[PDB]
């Protein structure tokens, strides 16, 4: 046959970061993209390799 | 957004220190600040050992 | 912690609490009897070569 007791209560903590932009990029001359070589397209050797 | 941030919450024990010295029959405890907010009326406390 | 007992809006985190917005912009313009290029709707147009 009591009364209810008091109350109490918290909060939290808070973090946070960033974002980063990255950027790797590939050239090629026309000419080397037409010739045919051994080991393949050397445009998507690039594109891999980057 | 480039910023983002979230929230944590620990659940933890209700933990009290006696800064001075009380002999038996002292209805009064002296403990660190703030520390008494948390418990209310009602609860049960029971002196720890090592 | 709160002994408090009621939680309100001013017992809340640093950012926690967002308040409310109109997510939109009210524009003002100028105003008159005529359009706002006045000049121009009352003229004709011809090419040039």
């Amino acid at each position: 046959g009591s009364l209810a007791p008091k109350s109490a209560t918290r909060n939290p903590v808070k973090l946070n970061n960033f974002c980063q932009i990255f950027k790797k990029s590939y050239e090629i001359t026309k000419t080397a993209d037409a010739t045919k070589a051994r080991t393949g397209s050397a445009l998507a050797n690039d594109k891999k390799r980057r | 957004d480039p910023e983002f941030s979230w929230w944590e919450e620990k659940l933890t024990h209700n933990r009290l220190e006696v800064k001075t010295e009380a002999a038996a029959g002292v209805t009064t405890l002296a403990v660190d600040t703030d520390q008494a907010w948390a418990c209310v009326k009602g609860d049960i406390l029971m002196v720890e050992s090592v | 912690a709160t002994i408090a007992g009621l939680r309100g809006t001013g017992d809340w985190g640093n950012q926690e609490r967002p308040t409310d917005f109109r997510e939109t912009i009210l524009w003002m313009e100028p105003n008159g009897q005529a359009p706002l290029q006045a000049l121009m709707s009352k003229m004709s147009s011809q090419p040039t070569t």
